[PDB]
RNA sequence: UCGGCCGAUCGAAAGGGAGUCGGGUUCAGAUCCCCGAAUCCGGAGUGGCGGAGAUGGGCGCCGCGAGGCGUCCAGUGCGGUAACGCGACCGAUCCCGGAGAAGCCGGCGGGAGCCCCGGGGAGAGUUCUCUUUUCUUUGUGAAGGGCAGGGCGCCCUGGAAUGGGUUCGCCCCGAGAGAGGGGCCCGUGCCUUGGAAAGCGUCGCGGUUCCGGCGGCGUCCGGUGAGCUCUCGCUGGCCCUUGAAAAUCCGGGGGAGAGGGUGUAAAUCUCGCGCCGGGCCGUACCCAUAUCCGCAGCAGGUCUCCAAGGUGAACAGCCUCUGGCAU
RNA sequence: CGCGGCCGGCGCCUAGCAGCCGACUUAGAACUGGUGCGGACCAGGGGAAUCCGACUGUUUAAUUAAAACAAAGCAUCGCGA
């Protein structure tokens, strides 16, 4: 697994051709966006919730947006 | 305190092998395990590695020497003789 | 307490059968079979006993998948010879060649007299 | 007396450029409270010109006569002085000590040493300086 | 033109030898099945995408400046005094070196697992009296990133007797101590992605004759040590004993060559990502007071790994817990 | 003035104190039991001599473990390919 640090790197990671799906896991303290690429599972950790909600609608279309809750 | 009167290093052999054989091996074992002053670096670190092989820990210089002493009295006279014959050979 | 079993069919405490204890997310202790401890290179001088610095110490076949930078040092003979004995070789090479110039000049001025 | 002077050929003993021949540009030998040791600004050659023969041709010879240079500030203990010297007129305003705080200037100084070395490598003078030390 | 493995071949399921772990699942198989996370080797001719190479100066001009045109010249990366560092970092035949690759024993130190102690939970046990009690249980794989911690016979400054530093022991120093500042290696420890979604403990609710069902809560904080067992490291001792080899992989030296005429460029790339493949054989179970040998369900024989509490010097003997059994 | 922080006029633990935490171990004393206390377990009988073999080691698997063999030490012999 790989941990994506800032928001921008996650966007073009999710826009890759080998990105199979993105999973959103809502914990008590953070929201994790996990995109399943060919080699690695890229996880982006968002501390707050407004940025997590903003990222939810900005995801590329045609990609599975499975919610883990 | 001085722990033994006369056996010294061969106290490890106990009562075994005979007094004269222990006395004979005593002076060899002392020179075998002694640390000599290295003639290359000047440090007292030249110690026996194997039989006939003497190695210095500091300059990592390995010398071929005697079995129990760093050099034998045989080889020392030989080196002096070879030097004398070499300076006689040339002029 | 929980007692452990080997996870392979090699049942002897040989050098290739070395294990370490690991706690799994299922809260149990298992053997993890470790890799052998790698060694850094020794200097090509063959004199000083320390191993080289700046080189990752791995098993020899792991070096095939390492990048070039991880296997050498940015210097002449880097990754093959230590820094100390490179400096000595640079000095030894230069001073002996300087001596060759001296002996060549010395015999050249010696042959001026018949 | 003191011999570490500008124009003197030194041998680099440590660093990336170990074993490279080089010329002293400016000796300090007193410290500047930033390098309290004795140091010297040095211009040297990273890549030596290749050997050229008669049966090579003009275009191949000019290709092989190219010199890649470097400029460094070296502690004296990492320099091996030689008896040789080259009177190459390096521009002091271009090759100076404060060239290491701006990469653009360091490129400019390293270019200056390159053109001066190459024209001196031509005409077949200071041949020992431009030969690679074999060690 | 170059080219000696100077000799076929066989020889180890305990030697060498790249790279798989966690959870679930069966009546019987799982590191092999399923789920999820990786990883090694090999291939890509028509070149898969990026990034690197690699894209800067000089002079004439135009242009208010900035910036545009022409010409010429470079450009097989860069930083650090150094140890060395950074994501790549052209290069053949040849040469050099390293790893593979090394005994036994001692004493220390680091780390883990286990044991022990003090609390916080959850569930049980006792309650004739006492016991804020006794018992059980109270996770985070590989592989990445970061940080501790350990080690260094690594570097720089400097020059030490009124010698000093220092170990359990030693031992170290003008061939550079002490001190100050750095660098490297290991990092199995901690945090983080993996990760809680899983697992477990409890309390419930539905049923699909036999649900990886659904749900609530929890999965916490500390302290100790000549403790035991693994492991890592340091430093010694012993030898008329000096404790494999080879596959395989790597680094360096050298520079034969190759690449382009200033182009949104070339040769090249041990850098990031992407694409395809990994065939053959073994794999159940016993491994022994009943699955083996001894004519047999034979008090014999048959190579190993793990290893709790009390007492105690103790892997002793005696009692107990987990697990097992029926003499 | 970043009831808190940068420098300083601002003072003598210098026979060292204050608080907190922590293992086991040793020595000494009192009291005490029907003198019993390494309470089970674990756990050398000792001395004076004589012979042989120096010792440690090995040996007749299935009647002999010995004084037998071996051993270091000592001595002799052959041999320059
Ligand atoms: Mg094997
Ligand atoms: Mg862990
Ligand atoms: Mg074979
Ligand atoms: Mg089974
Ligand atoms: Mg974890
Ligand atoms: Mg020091
Ligand atoms: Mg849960
Ligand atoms: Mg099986
Ligand atoms: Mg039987
Ligand atoms: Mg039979
Ligand atoms: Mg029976
Ligand atoms: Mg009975
Ligand atoms: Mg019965
Ligand atoms: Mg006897
Ligand atoms: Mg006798
Ligand atoms: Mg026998
Ligand atoms: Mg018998
Ligand atoms: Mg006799
Ligand atoms: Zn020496
Ligand atoms: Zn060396």
């Amino acid at each position: 697994p790989r941990k994506i640090e800032e928001i921008k790197d996650f966007l073009l990671t999710a826009r890759r051709k080998d990105a199979k799906s993105v999973k959103i896991k809502k914990n008590k303290d953070n929201v994790k966006f996990k995109v399943r690429c060919s080699r690695y599972l890229y996880t982006l950790v968002i501390t707050d919730k407004e940025k997590a909600e903003k990222l939810k609608q900005s995801l590329p279309p045609g990609l599975a947006v499975k919610e883990l809750k | 305190a001085k722990r033994t009167k006369k056996v010294g290093i061969v106290g490890k052999y106990g009562t075994r092998y005979g007094a004269s054989l222990r006395k004979m091996v005593k002076k060899i074992e002392i020179s075998q395990h002694a640390k000599y002053t290295c003639s290359f670096c000047g440090k007292t670190k030249m110690k026996r590695r194997a039989v006939g092989i003497w190695h210095c820990g500091s300059c990592m210089k390995t010398v071929a020497g005697g079995a129990w002493t760093y050099n034998t009295t045989s080889a020392v006279t030989v080196k002096s003789a070879i030097r004398r014959l070499k300076e006689l050979k040339d002029q | 307490v929980q007692r452990l079993t080997y996870r392979r069919r090699l049942s002897y405490n040989t050098a290739s059968n070395k294990t370490r204890l690991s706690r799994t997310p299922g809260n149990r202790i298992v053997y993890l079979y470790t890799k052998k401890v790698g060694k850094a290179p020794k200097s090509a001088c063959g004199v000083c006993p320390g191993r080289l610095r700046g080189v990752r110490a791995v098993r020899p076949k792991v070096l095939m998948r390492l990048s070039k930078t991880k296997k050498h040092v940015s210097r002449a003979y880097g990754g093959s010879m230590c820094a100390k004995c490179v400096r000595d070789r640079i000095k030894r090479a230069f001073l002996i060649e300087e001596q060759k110039i001296v002996v060549k000049v010395l015999k050249a001025q010696a042959q001026s007299q018949k | 007396g003191k011999f570490m002077k500008p124009g003197k050929v030194v041998l680099v003993l440590a660093g990336r450029y170990s074993g490279r021949k080089a010329v002293i540009v400016k000796n300090i030998d007193d410290g500047t409270s930033d390098r309290p040791y004795s140091h010297a600004l040095v211009a040297g050659i990273d890549r030596y010109p290749r050997k050229v023969t008669a049966a090579m041709g003009k275009k191949k010879i000019a290709k092989r006569s190219k010199i890649k240079s470097f400029v460094k500030v070296y502690n004296y203990n990492h320099l091996m002085p030689t008896r040789y010297s080259v009177d190459i007129p390096l521009d002091k305003t271009v090759v100076n000590k404060d060239v290491f705080r701006d990469p653009a200037l360091k490129r400019k100084a390293r270019r200056e040493a390159k053109v001066k070395f190459e024209e001196r490598y031509k005409t077949g003078k200071n041949k020992w300086f431009f030969q690679k030390l074999r060690f």
